[PDB]
Order: structure tokens, then C-alpha cells, then sequence
């Protein structure tokens, strides 16, 4: 009940301590129709080349560590044939499948928590003042929470507490999540499908969603245990579509 | 007795699943010379999931999007003055002077509908050096005159007594007056626009003004008192219901000028960027 | 006595409402909100031959 | 008579009630209705129409007709970038003031895929291909066509058929985004490139221009009216 | 025609008897981590007797939660000055400056519905030494004006003909006015949170501001009037209906800071306490 | 479609015909020891006639006698001051500085309903030495603040953006502004009555602070403006609907002491008269 | 659009009006309904409970418990009347304020039949008998047990059962009188004779009490909702 | 006309009224609905999803993650109270800006059960058990686990299931209590204790944390709409 | 439509009225002022023993 | 004449109402107050495979 197996193109996940899998709001992802789509040139599929799990890299979980986001699209656009088919076009659509691995010994202990959260808008250190898009994002490497209240300019407020969002950090449960705990389970598994309010989306303008991994109970060991533990994060496109092609943008 | 009605509820299109292809089927390909517009949904193009649709356009309906209340005149009026033409207030019936209701009626060249009213009235003191007086309640009239009718002269006139214009009388203090009006118009529906003139020699009165002809509102202080003055404010709102619009038009972009013609200013088609590459970078550590 | 019943908006994943008029003009009723047709193809597809999307639109 | 008790709500006026009211034209005669042609039912059937999309609103050009034209020619220039835009139908100056957009802007809420139709306005013997993307939120605007093409994408070839429809479907974490976008709800981004280049014979202009069309499709809405900020007075009689 | 429309009562859940055990059913051992909430009630974990249960949860659906009305917006303008700016009120259309609503909006990500809006006017005489005068009755109109529309630049400007803007003509001591707007919005659903740019190149405009774009409203006087000067308040107020949302949030904690953004300063999670184990005595004799 | 829908009437019972009787049956003796209430009618006493009797009890069921408006609270704010903390409106949300209707509630000890709040706002001048001036319409804004929000600080806070907050605008000489809010409670019913303590240790708030919870509202001008200042009132009406009640309770005798306790001070149990056998007589010449 | 025309009654606030009204939290998800014990359907439900009545409201016992008591004893008192009062349930000190009174004093009409429940609280060994009389307006109060005897009467003997039941059936020209009772609408009084007198063995008390309640009966009704003038402030947060 | 008759409540605003109004925009055709993930239907959905209680709400701690954290270590504590608060889930400062509490300060009255989950989160090697106990208002709470373990309770195991579910049964003697608790609807108070205490191998950390999550049950159900005192400003534009 | 159709409050010794539904939420509806049950024995009776009322009490 | 009657809300331990719409837009109609659907599973149970509660969640 434990092992679990997930294949998507030529890649494959295997694990032996999962919980379980959550499906973000009992809706699995899925091509647009045609009653509900109003872009009326006929869509490319890739199919393979873009529906596999592509690997961040990864971060190091240390006794006082705040937490770390990333934003989804826009870390996978220099990731193979997805990223080189969202510079091409205007609109894309896609759900993902996200694995988190995270492991340690039966004399380790921690739990971290792992939610999605859909149009995750952030606010400046500054209250007078906007934020930019260096502060909310940096592709493949992760943005890092704060300990304390964040100040200077340009920056984004993120003492982990208020989650950035101006929310209490203990409600996050709302969004798909799931926990690891030390003692229990090494992986947490989310599929999240296309979320919006129109059936497609300019992929470098908007960011579907945020990916928080944020540490309820610290990491703590003692002798002679080892020191470094790492998370890795593993996200796949699925049902991925595309429309509108003209010259490749740039940024 | 009870009668069962049944309202059928819309939704929009499910989009189907599909998969790879490759033929001689080109949905994608189209000619916008004939006028026509490419019926083509996402599974025409890409690879699709199956999704079942549950939203609903029920608010983008005509008559949700033009059943609510805008205020269209407001005008002033005085219990003592040494004008006797400032005691009453009057004005024409239309709807071209406030311009967010007369933006919106404009998106179609012919309307039809009944019509709720409601009237807002608000008094004031006016600024005296000595104050100090208690005033009983006070108490308004409300004629509409169609055309054709006597028009009153003071405020002390014969004609209101308002033997068969109808009127309202209200005092203050309680609930805004409201009544419903139907259709009245000697023409089939209602005309937004008139490229057209009112003599047959093509001169006289251009446009809109030649086809409204649909009377005038008269109000006034009934007490007839106040030895120190007071300042009267009235409001009217329109609320069409049971509509009915025909041939759809581009909206407006320039700014209104006045109330008669559609005379406007030349203006941008938007504001500028800087090169038509041009990409705000949002994702920045 | 004259009443009408009919079904309330509510959502998708006790609902029926009565009403009664008392006026004897009909411009005295309130709003028809429960209406909801569309004919969209007067406007967006007004060509006498028909065009069937999947084959081109000339030749 | 009969007892009764009055709750909070009374006497106020909401300018969104629906209500009965009296009538001050009993039993008036209302004239015959008339089946005039084009009769609108739902504001999504203007929405549905293409209107032409201003792509070139650079300095200088917001006056002209230059405004609506995208200009391309022959000659090696592939790293070259035709255009590219964001994903805002209410909120961008490339998309605020046409059909779709006008409709739009009295609302809050809009959820839906777009249509973007392509037309080649050159001479009959100018070939050509080209390659249009678009990328979902998440990174920035692609820089070349390799990146590019890793999102959705269509390539277009030019011949009898002149024109090509890009659809953009909803891709989105949440059913309805913002009419006015912020960063949460952000959409993604449209651009255009060479995939071969233009070629002529002697004898035939170098320059052409493409237009570009917008449209919603059959699954688009809206919802949460609201006024809109594109009309506005200083006082009365205007 | 009479037709019966059935309504479904919707109730809570009976609990039912329950009696010793000694099993290997261990219904309180769950595990948190797999993001599932357990579904126990008492009658998994104690003796329990049979309760026939007839509450309703008829108050907390969204429409009963969301169907009432609420000020979104408040205004001033007079009828006399010397700034000719300050002779009408106008303003951008949104619900972001009255913090009650819009922190029940922000529940949810996505909302869509019609809205009935009504209008609230008021006017006071201004501070003079003299004062002493009879006013007529107050007119104030109300114009709409949907993006892209000409802009009045004084009150006695030409778009104040309002020949295509729907507007709301008012006279104070009547019933407020009122009028219903459909859904208007070029998506499929109104966007609460918006975390993109409005450039392709990931820059300019952040947030909410990208999506709005409704248009806005202008309000004056009719009379043109009043040697002494008055002052006028206008309050407007909103009430969503046939609503559906979707995606919730967690609520706002820290205070709203400006209209355009979600900026905020950094608040505690709750007020403290004694220690982990303070019990307040309230037995005591 | 149309759906008929009974409606059950329901009227007293009738008195039946009864003649003289000479037996063992006693249906006048009883015994109050039991807690019971004697079901004795006139006809087991008295020789009675049949009467067919039509009386209804329909204006004391509870929805009948619950659903009217009441005022809740009524508060003060201005458009020019040297404080900035009187230039907006602010409070807490109950229902309990009015004692009519909080009388009026506090009959059960819970309450279960949906509420329509409706909203009268009016201006007026200060009283300066020199009037006279020409002011355009007022617009005020009313927002709803859930717990957890930020608070505003003054009437340029960015908080005023009310991007998830619901809120209301309107402007004077409209209908009075007016929405609906379903049940919102995180128990079952609401509480009137809370025999018990905030803190574990049986101490810390008593009574009924301690569960209601239910955020604020707050209330601005829009304009900013107005040289000459002015002064606004807001008052605030409630009507609950669909209604469910449960354990009545006796009336309150004392008069009410504050909004927080249930403190009173001693009455009586009535007023005097001359003798326990006292008669007005009311038949002379 | 359609044409309309206003009525009288438009923008004015009802306090007893029945309106729709948009809902200002969409979709909100109210909390599940639970079968709480003891649920109240119709005001006319508390007013057929029992109450106690304060028939001894003289000067100086307004705020103990002997305002409840009525005094009888032993030996020869047969000339002295027990206790009178008026049939004024809404207006009268000695009904006004039980639970009764305080239904009817929401409203301004009332009709049906009353219940009134003696019990005697004296020692077991306690023996008599009382007569309890009720008179319809039209004359003045009898001054003697002949007097009256002649109206609707009942004779309560004292035993093993505590409680007799005096009912005052509906007698009226009107089909409802007014809370607020004047001469038009009077109702009668209520009188209590010795019919025999109180006998007591040795080492027994004296001096007994007899106590009342009032309720309604099931032909029961009021209407015309108002204000209570029992409850008032001088100044809001009370 | 048709004669009628004004009665009170005429043009009034009540704003919580249910009727029809005029559209100012007639035949407007509205965007087709979409059909977005995760529709809310009732607020009670919301309510019933498990969201963390900040437990130790001391002085020093109320802006960091330590305030969810229960601590608990090894060796002989068991006469140490691990942790204790009342049960008012709108009003203590432990569950008020919760899921539940922040759904329940928008209305009066609730009902119903309520289910706290608690989750170990110490390493693989640790063991231990605990007794968490309910105990019925009427008394002060206890100071011991013998006093405790006479209320309502359950003995917790730790071991490959780390969630114990504690359920709040509903016992009052009224159907709804107030959101704003009193002494007269109080619900009573939670404690725990060591059962046996805390026993590790060598090379482990010898302390220890506990989380708390709140949730209702399928019973609990709210009424009363009110607004909340959460929220608030000074001026408009905020 | 939808529309519900009921009977109006009459006297006793053309009288129905129609009703339709505009919003989404049950919570913007009118109140329901048409439902009249009872049960005072709740109150009035609430003994675990039955008592005739023509039978003494006790004995 | 397009009449809905539908039932009222009331208690429990003549009562229904009479409607009719007046306008053409269905913007017009009142608020669907009567309208209680629940689907809580989307939120408290999203997970992949069933969950029984009376055996282990793990194992």
C-alpha cells in the first residue's frame, strides 16, 4: 500500500514510503473541448517530448530554515521542448504532476508542509510601493522565505508567517497540500489541473500557481547522525496544448 | 391554484478529448475575406482532456446586463427667491445627459421596454447669519406634462391642479416616490440614432432630438412658507425592464460634447509602449 | 390563486419560489431575469453558402 | 387588522431590487411590436465577432491606420522577433479598446480560451512561413525562436488560404481570473517569428504587413458587473 | 397558468445509537500527512443516544451570504465654486475601498454574478453669515461610462446628452434610485487575484489594476443654480445575486493598506496568554 | 413551466354544544404539582352553544413576528476636521446597543437566520458664519472588515483598495442602499445567552463577548473635499429571515445597563393599587 | 429597451417590506442544522403556559414574595371578600407583566377564553370551601356572596386535588378587544367569597395561602403588531 | 385607475430586500460559463477542512513558527500538565483566526461537533502515551490527571498511525450558543496529560513537538448574519 | 419559467399570486411568511405520564 | 399567467407564495434564495485512493 510507480514518456518515478496521492479538487487534467474554446486555429500536441518529469535543483534543509517557493510556469521554460514550445506561442494550457523527495533516518525528525496555492499574489516590502519580477521568481533556484520583517526596496515581504499574502500561515490548509512527516513518509505527490478563468493563457505574463514547501517543525538530530539533508523537487506537464505561433519572444 | 413554470438553465460547451492526427482536414486555415468568423475550439488545434463545464452566462444577458437604476437628471429649486422662475424646477425627458446610462443604451440602435422610476429629494438650509427656527415637514409635488399640456408660470399657477396629468405629492422623511412606466412611443420601438432630418427639404433639425418628443417633469415646494429660504435637490433614476434591442453597434470612444448631437473630438485608438516587442519581466530573484 | 411557482438560481457540483402580481398592467410586473437564449451564428456566421470548418474555405 | 413586524431593509433604496410598482397609465395601449432584423439576446454574441487588434501602438502611430498593421519583408532577418504581446484581454493597451475587450470592461470575472486569426496582406507571389507561440505563466518571454517553440505553438504557411487561427485555451489554476490582472492571475504571453522568411520575384514590392483579429470562443464568460472607467463627465449636459 | 416549483429542505445529519465495543475497527488512528481530513463524529468514540437533528444550514449558502448590500463608494460636489472640477463627482468602478465587502469578496478567487445598485443622495446648505432662502427641489443625474467613451469636462459640457450612456435622472425627497447590471466582463468568471504583468515582457502594471477596466461614473447637478452654495453627498451600494464562486482562500489577516495592491505590514497571529496551561476559575463562591 | 404551491390555512379550534351533567367526571380539579398545564375549555364548566369560529393565529407565528426592520446603530463622521480619527466610522457588529430589538431577541436563548441590512445616510452643514457655496453630490463608501483584515488608519489608507473586502458606494438622493448576508457562525445557532468563561481556568471574559466574533464595518466620505465642512450620520437597519428559534425565556423586566453584561438594578414586580380588594367603579349617574 | 413607466412608492424604504436582494457573500456555506431541544413554532405557545399572578400588589410588598400570596384563615370571616380584580389582561398591574401580559403588550388586539388556577397551600389538615365568581361588564363589582353567586361561578372544595380551574369564557359584541382596554371594550371583574369558611384541628397554623396562575385557551389570538412601552433608553450602548 | 392604498414602509431602503429592478442594459448577452475546478456551494465546506490552532500563544512567541508547537520531552514529568484552554470557538484567542473561527465571527449562533486531530512529530524511535480529556462546564477545571480522567477521553498510542482524532461531542441544554460565549452558554475545557511518559534509545533528541489541527463535524450548522470585528479603516481608499 | 404560483392571505364568512426567483443564493430570498404549524404540548405537557383531564391527577 | 407558487421557509417539530416576473432580462429576477446543494468531498476528501475511517489510513 506503501510502493508506489509513476511513468509519464520515457520517465518513471518508483517509491516505497508514499502516503497517498492527492488530486487537487477530485479533477484530473484534461484537453480543452469544443464547446468551451474560442481560439479557433487548430492546436499542436507534443505529447511526449513535453509530458515528462523534468528535475529542479535542489535545496538544503537546515535547523533553521524559513522555506522556499517557486512559481508555475516559468521554471520549466528552459526545461527541453516544453520551454522551447512556450516561446513560440501565444497561448498554452497544461496540468502538472509534482513529486517532492525528501528522506532521512529512523533517528531524524521534521515535518514539512507542501501546498500549491492558485494565483499566489505577493506584496512589497514597501508598502508604498510595487514589486517586480526578479523578487517573485528566479527560474530553477528557489526564493527563500525570511526569519524576521523584511525592509530595503524591491524586495518582497516574507517573514514565513503571514506566507507573503497577508494570510495566517495555519489556514494554507485551504489550498491541495500534503505533509512530510520524518517518522512517516519520504515523497509527496500533487496533481493539479488547469486552473483559470479562460480556457487559455500567455505563459510568460501569468503565473498559475505557487509551489510553498515551508518547515512546521524544525530539523533536529544529535551525535553523530548526518548533517546534510537535501529536498529535491520533480514536476511534469500533462495534456499539454498550444496555440498562436509566430517568432520566438524574447526576454 | 398553482401553476409550475420551468426555466431552463444554459451552460456553456464541454470540451471533448482528442488525440494525435494527421490528414487533410485543416480546421486552422480560414479566409476572413468572406466575413465569416472561425467557428474552432481548442480540440481542433492541440490535444484535449475531457471537462464538464459548469458555468453560465446569466449575467451577460440583456436584461440583467440593463435592469438597474442610474440617475439621469438632477436639478435645484428654492422655497423664496426674487426670481419666482427659480421656485420650481422643470426639464425635457431624456436620457443624454448623465453619460454612463447613455454610453450603455447606446450599444444597440433600437431599444423597447417598460420603465421604474424613483426620485431622490433632499432639502437644505441656505446660509443666513441668523438661525434658529423649527420647520414642520415638508411636502413636494411631481407633474408630468405630455406634450401639448398648459405650462404653469409660478408656483401659485391654476395648473397644478393636475386634473388629469398625474402627479405624486410626498413628504420627507419616508420612502423615495416610485412608479412604473410602459412603452410610449409612437413608433415600433425606440431610436438611439437618426441620420436623418424633420423637413422634407432636407434641412431643419438634424439627428435625435426630431423623433424623442415625449413631454416635460415639473416639481415644486407645496407649503408655500419658510420666511428664512430653504434648498431643494432632485434626483431621477431609470430602470428599464422587459427589454428588447436590435442591430449592435461599436461603443462609444470618444468623449460626449453635449446633449443633442454626437459631436466628439478626435481621439487615439489607445496609448503608446515603447517597440512592439516590447515584454514586462516579472520574474526576477 | 393565480400563484407561480418556479425554481431559484443556485449552484452545481425548498430551491422554488412563489409569486404573485396585483396590479392589472403588466408594465407593473417585475424583471424577466430567467431568460437565457443566444443565437450567435446571425452574427458571426451571415454567408448564404455554408462553410464547414474542416474544409477550406475556398477552391 | 392583521399583525406584522417590520425587519431591517425596510424603506431603503437598493438599486438592484425587483420589485412591483404601480402605474401612473392605467390600461395604456402599447403599439404593435415589429420583427425588425438582428435581434440581440446575450452580450457574449457581440463578444464572439472579430475586431481588428491595434499591434503596432508605438509613439507616433496612434492616429493612423498604421496602428493596425504589422510590418514584415524579405531578406535574412530570422533572429529578428515579429511582435509579441501579453495575455490581458481588459487590461493591455494592445487589447483594451476592441470588441471583446469594450465588452470586458463592465465586468470583473472572465474565464474562457481566445481566438487570434492571422491574415497575409502581401502580393500573390510572396511565400513564406511563420511561427506562432504561446507560453504559460511562469517564466519570462522567450528571447528566440528555440525558446519559443517549446510552448504551443502553429505553423503557418502562406498560400490560397490567407489567414491561420492561433487558439489560445484556458489554462489556469483558478475558473475565473481578474478583468483588472495582477500578478496572481496572469495569463502568459504571445509571440511571432521566422520560421523561413519571405521571398519574392523580381518586380514585386519587398514590404508587406500582416493583421491580427480577436475573438471568444464557445466556452468564454463573465461575471461581477461593474461600471466602467473609459466614459466619464465634469457636469451635466454632456 | 400556474406552475408548482418544488423546493428540496436540506438538514444536518441524525446521530444514531452506538453501544460498547471491543473490536480491532480503530476509526481514531488516521494519519494527517496524506492531506485527508477524517470523517469521525461521537458516535465513532463514545456511547451515544439517538437524536433526531432539524437544523438547516439554509444561512450559510453563498447566495444568503453574499445577497445584501454594502457601500462601495462615497462622494462630494457642489453647486457653486471656483475650481469648475470640484462641480461633479466621478470615479473608476470597483469594490476595493470599503474593506467590509471586499474582505467577503476575497474569500474566493472567482466570482461571478448580476448586481442591483442603488444610490444614496444627500445635501447640506454650506457655512455662509447670511442665510435665509427658499430652494426649490434639488435634480442630480447619474451617467455611466463604459471604457472608451468621451469625458465631460464641465457640468454644462455636451456628453451630458448621454444620447447612448444609459443615465439615472433623480429629485431629492423620492425613493432611492435603483437599477440591475448583468455579469460584464470579457472572461469566463471575474478575477479577485491576478499574479501576472500586463506586458509580455514581465513588467509594467502588476496585480488586479490589469483586469478591471469597467468603465466609470459621473454625477452634477441639474439646476445650475443656487447664489448660495450647497454641498452634495453620494453613497453607492452593491448586492451581488445569482452568484457562483470558486477556489477559496484563506481570510485576510493583516489590514488593507491602498485600493491597487496586497501590500500589508507584517501582524501577529493571535493576542497571548498566561502559559500553555492558563484556565480562567469562574466556580468560586 | 409554473408549479402550484399549497397553502395550508390554519385557524382555532371551535367551541362545541354542551349540556347540563351529573356524574364522577371532574375536569376542574387538577394538580399544578406536576409541572403540567390544565387543557380545560369553557365547555367542561358552563353550558355552552356551538360557534364556528374563523380566527387565524398567523401574525404571531415567529417569522411574522421577527421579520421588520430595526435600527442598530447610528454614528457620526466628517469631511474636514484636525483629529483624521472623526473622519471615518467605525464598529463592532452586533446586535445590542438598541434595546427594542435586542429586547425582542433575547425571548429564546438561540436564533438561527438569515439577515436583509439596509442603510439611511444623511448630511448637513456646519454651523460657520459665512454660507454660500454650490457643492456637488456626496459619495460615501461602506466596507465590511472580517476578522483578521487590516484595519484602516486614516481616509487615504491604501486599505480602502477593498480588493477581497465587500463593499458599498453610493451617493445622496438614491434609494437607500440595501443587501442580504446569509447565517455566518461557526456553531449551529447564534447565542444570545453564555453561561461561561473565555479561559480554561474559568476566568478571564464572561458572557457573551466571548462567541459572537463577526467583524466590522467602516464608513467614509469619497470626495475629500469640501472647504466648508460638513457632518454625515449613518444609521444601520435590520430584518432577519428564515427564521429558527429555540428555548424561550421570560421577558426582561429591568432596564438595560450597558451593551457587555447583563447587570441590571431592582425593580419591582409591579405598581400598587389601594387594597387586595380593589374595585374602579365605572356605573354611577 | 422595454418601455416602462414609474409608480407612487418608487426609492422609498418599508420597514415592513418583502423584497429580493442581492447577496453580498456568493456561494457562502452556511455551517449544518442541528436538532436542538425545545423549538418554538408560534408566540401563542408561550402564552398557554402558566404564570404566576401577582394579585397582592399593595404598598410595601412590591418587591418580596408576598406579592403572590392571597391570606385566608380561620373562624368567622364570611362578610369579608378574599380577593377582586379587573379582566384587563394587557392593562391591568395585577396581569400585566406575567407571561401572558407580556405577549399581548406586542400587540393591540386580542380574543379568547382564560384560564385562572387556584391551589391551596395550607397543612394537610386543613379543611373549606370557596366560591369564585366571574361578572360581565354591564354593573358594578357585587359587595356580597349573594350578589355574586348570580354570575358564572364555581365552588371550590379543598382536598386530596390542590388546583380548581376557573375558566372566563369569551363573552363579547366585538370579536376582539384592545390590549389597551377602555370603557367600550371591558370585560368583567373577578371576586372570591368563603363559602364555608377554614377548620383547623389543634396544633396546626392558623393562617393559610392561596396562590393563582394564568394562562390562555386553545381559541386563542391576537393581531396588530406594535411596540412594548416596557422597555426604553435615553441614549445608544445600553 | 385601479384604486389602491399605501401602507408603511413606502419607499423605503432595507438592505437585506428581495426584489425586481429595471436593467440598464437591456438584451446584453453575457460570456458562456466555464467550468472551473472547484465550485463552493455552502460555507460549511469550507468549515470542515482541518486548519493548524496556535496553541501556545505566550509572550515572545506570537510572531514565529513556534507557536504551533506543543512541547513534550522524556524522563519523570507526569505530574506537568502538557496542555489545557476553554472551548469557544469564535472568542478565545486560541481558535479564532482558524478556518472555523473566522467562518464563524460572521454570524451569532452555532451548533454542532467539533473534532480535534493531533499529530506526533518526533523521531521513529520515540514512544510514548497521553490522555486528552473533555470535561462538561459546571466545575473549574482540573489540576490533575486524576480529576481529569473522569470527564470525557481517550488514551492516545503512538506508533505507525501518528493522528489521534479527539471528538467534542455537542451537550448543552440549548440548541445554539452565542459566537460571543458568556458564562451562561459556556462549553467547557480541554487538557492533556502524560499517560506513561516519553522513552527514546541513545543517539535520539530527547524533545519533542505535538500539533493541533480544528475542524467541524456533519452536524454543525450557524445563523445570524452579522459583520465582523476583524476588519476596519480610517478612510476611504484602503 | 420557474415561476411559483400560490394563494393570497384572503377573509373569510385572482386570489393567487406569481413568484420567480433572481438570484443565485436561497439566502436573497423573501421570507417565508405563509407557514403556520404548532405544537404546544412541548411546553404545556411535558410529562412522562399521561393525564386524561377527566381522571383526577393523583390517586 | 406564467404564475410560479412555490413553499415557504418555515419551522418544524397557506405556506406557499405566488410569483411573477415583469421584465425581459433575466438580470431583473430577484435572488435564488431556496437553493441548498452541498458537496463537501471536493475539499476534506480529494486523495486518489478511498479511505475507509474504520481501517488504518497507512500499512
Amino acid at each position: 500500500d506503501r510502493v508506489r510507480s509513476i511513468t509519464l514518456g520515457n520517465s518513471t518515478i518508483t517509491t516505497q514510503e508514499s502516503a497517498n496521492v492527492v488530486v487537487a479538487y477530485g479533477r484530473w487534467p484534461e484537453y480543452l473541448k469544443d464547446n468551451e474554446a474560442t481560439a479557433e486555429d487548430q492546436p499542436t500536441q507534443p505529447d511526449v517530448a513535453t509530458c515528462r518529469f523534468y528535475t529542479l535543483e535542489s535545496v538544503t534543509w537546515e535547523r533553521d530554515s524559513p522555506g522556499w517557493w517557486w512559481k508555475f510556469p516559468d521554471a520549466l521554460k528552459d526545461m527541453g521542448l516544453f520551454g522551447q514550445n512556450m516561446y513560440y506561442h501565444y497561448l498554452g494550457r497544461a496540468g502538472y504532476t509534482i513529486h517532492v523527495q525528501c528522506n532521512a533516518s529512523k533517528f531524524h525528525q521534521g515535518c514539512l508542509m507542501v501546498v500549491c496555492v492558485p494565483e499566489a499574489e505577493m506584496g512589497c516590502s514597501q508598502v508604498d510601493g510595487t514589486v517586480n519580477e526578479h523578487s517573485l521568481s528566479e527560474g530553477e533556484t528557489a526564493k527563500k522565505f525570511a526569519s524576521t520583517s523584511t525592509n530595503g526596496t524591491n524586495t518582497v515581504q516574507s517573514i514565513v508567517t503571514n506566507a507573503g499574502m497577508g494570510v495566517g500561515v495555519g489556514n494554507l490548509t485551504i489550498f491541495p497540500h500534503q505533509w512530510i512527516n520524518l517518522r512517516t513518509n519520504n515523497c509527496a505527490t500533487i496533481v493539479m489541473p488547469y486552473i483559470n478563468n479562460v480556457p487559455m493563457d500567455n505563459m510568460f505574463r501569468h503565473h498559475n500557481f505557487t509551489l510553498m514547501i515551508i518547515p512546521f517543525v524544525p530539523l533536529d538530530y544529535s551525535s553523530d547522525s548526518s548533517t546534510y539533508v537535501p529536498i529535491t523537487v520533480t514536476v511534469a506537464p500533462m495534456c499539454a496544448e498550444y496555440n498562436g505561433l509566430r517568432l520566438a519572444t524574447s526576454l | 391554484v398553482v401553476e409550475a413554470v420551468e426555466n431552463a438553465v444554459a451552460r456553456v460547451a464541454d470540451t471533448i478529448s482528442s488525440g494525435p492526427s494527421n490528414s487533410q482536414a485543416v480546421p486552422a486555415l480560414t479566409a476572413v475575406e468572406t466575413g465569416h468568423t472561425s467557428q474552432v475550439t481548442p480540440s481542433d488545434t492541440i490535444q484535449t482532456r475531457h471537462v464538464r463545464n459548469y458555468h453560465s452566462r446569466s449575467e451577460s444577458s440583456i436584461e440583467n446586463f440593463l435592469c438597474r437604476s442610474a440617475c439621469v437628471y438632477m436639478g435645484e429649486y428654492h422655497t423664496t427667491n426674487t426670481d419666482t422662475s427659480k421656485l420650481f424646477a422643470s426639464w425635457t425627458i431624456n436620457a443624454r445627459r448623465m453619460v454612463q446610462m447613455r454610453r450603455k443604451l447606446e450599444l444597440f440602435t433600437y431599444v423597447r421596454f417598460d420603465m421604474e422610476v424613483t426620485f431622490v429629494i433632499t432639502s437644505k438650509q441656505d446660509q443666513g447669519t441668523q438661525l434658529g427656527q423649527d420647520m414642520p415637514p415638508l411636502t413636494h409635488q411631481i407633474m408630468y406634462i405630455p406634450p401639448g399640456g398648459p405650462i404653469p408660470k409660478s408656483v401659485t399657477d391654476y395648473t397644478w391642479q393636475t386634473s388629469t396629468n398625474p402627479s405624486i405629492f410626498w413628504t420627507e422623511g419616508n420612502a423615495p416616490p416610485r412608479m412604473s412606466i410602459p412603452f410610449i412611443s409612437i413608433g415600433n420601438a425606440y431610436s438611439n440614432f437618426y441620420d436623418g432630418w424633420s423637413h422634407f427639404s432636407q434641412n431643419g433639425v438634424y439627428g435625435y432630438n426630431t423623433l424623442n418628443h415625449m413631454g416635460q417633469i415639473y416639481v415644486r415646494h407645496v407649503n408655500g412658507s419658510s420666511p428664512l429660504p430653504m434648498t431643494s435637490t432632485v434626483r431621477m433614476y431609470f430602470k428599464p425592464k422587459h427589454v428588447k434591442v436590435w442591430v449592435p453597434r461599436p461603443p462609444r470612444l470618444c468623449q460626449y460634447k453635449n446633449a443633442s448631437t454626437v459631436n466628439f473630438t478626435p481621439t487615439n485608438i489607445t496609448e503608446k509602449r515603447q517597440s512592439i516587442n516590447y515584454i514586462p519581466e516579472t520574474v526576477k530573484p | 390563486m393565480g400563484a407561480q411557482v418556479s425554481t431559484q438560481k443556485t449552484g452545481a457540483h425548498i430551491i422554488h419560489y412563489t409569486n404573485i402580481n396585483y396590479y392589472k398592467d403588466a408594465a407593473s410586473n417585475s424583471a424577466n431575469r430567467q431568460d437565457f437564449s443566444q443565437d450567435p451564428g446571425k452574427f458571426t456566421e451571415p454567408v448564404k453558402d455554408i462553410m464547414v470548418k474542416s474544409l477550406p474555405a475556398l477552391n | 387588522g392583521l399583525p406584522v413586524m417590520n425587519t431591517p431593509g425596510s424603506n431603503q433604496f437598493l438599486t438592484s431590487d425587483d420589485f412591483q410598482s404601480p402605474s401612473a397609465m392605467p390600461q395604456f395601449d402599447v403599439t404593435p411590436e415589429l420583427n425588425i432584423p438582428g435581434e440581440v439576446q446575450n452580450l457574449m454574441e457581440i463578444a464572439e465577432v472579430d475586431s481588428v487588434v491595434p499591434v503596432n501602438n508605438v509613439e507616433g502611430k496612434l492616429d493612423t491606420m498604421e496602428i493596425y498593421r504589422i510590418p514584415v519583408q524579405s531578406g535574412n532577418h530570422q533572429s529578428s522577433q515579429v511582435f509579441g504581446f501579453q495575455v490581458q484581454p481588459g487590461l493591455d493597451n494592445v487589447f483594451k479598446h476592441t470588441l471583446l475587450g469594450e465588452i470586458l470592461n463592465y465586468y470583473a470575472h472572465w474565464s474562457g480560451s481566445i481566438k487570434l486569426t492571422f491574415v497575409f496582406c502581401g502580393s500573390a507571389m510572396a511565400t513564406g512561413k511563420f511561427l506562432l507561440a504561446y507560453a504559460p505563466p511562469g517564466a519570462n518571454a522567450p528571447k528566440s525562436r528555440k525558446d519559443a517553440m517549446l510552448g504551443t505553438h502553429i505553423i503557418w504557411d502562406v498560400g490560397l488560404q490567407s489567414s491561420c487561427v492561433l487558439c489560445i485555451p484556458w489554462i489556469s489554476q483558478t475558473h475565473y481570473r481578474l478583468v483588472q490582472q495582477d500578478e496572481y492571475t496572469s495569463a502568459g504571453n504571445v509571440t511571432c517569428w521566422y520560421q523561413t522568411g519571405i521571398v519574392v520575384p523580381a518586380g514585386t514590392p519587398t514590404s508587406c504587413s500582416i493583421m491580427c483579429f480577436v475573438s471568444a470562443c464557445n466556452d468564454f464568460s463573465v461575471r461581477l458587473l461593474k461600471d466602467t472607467p473609459f466614459i466619464e463627465q465634469s457636469a451635466l449636459l454632456q
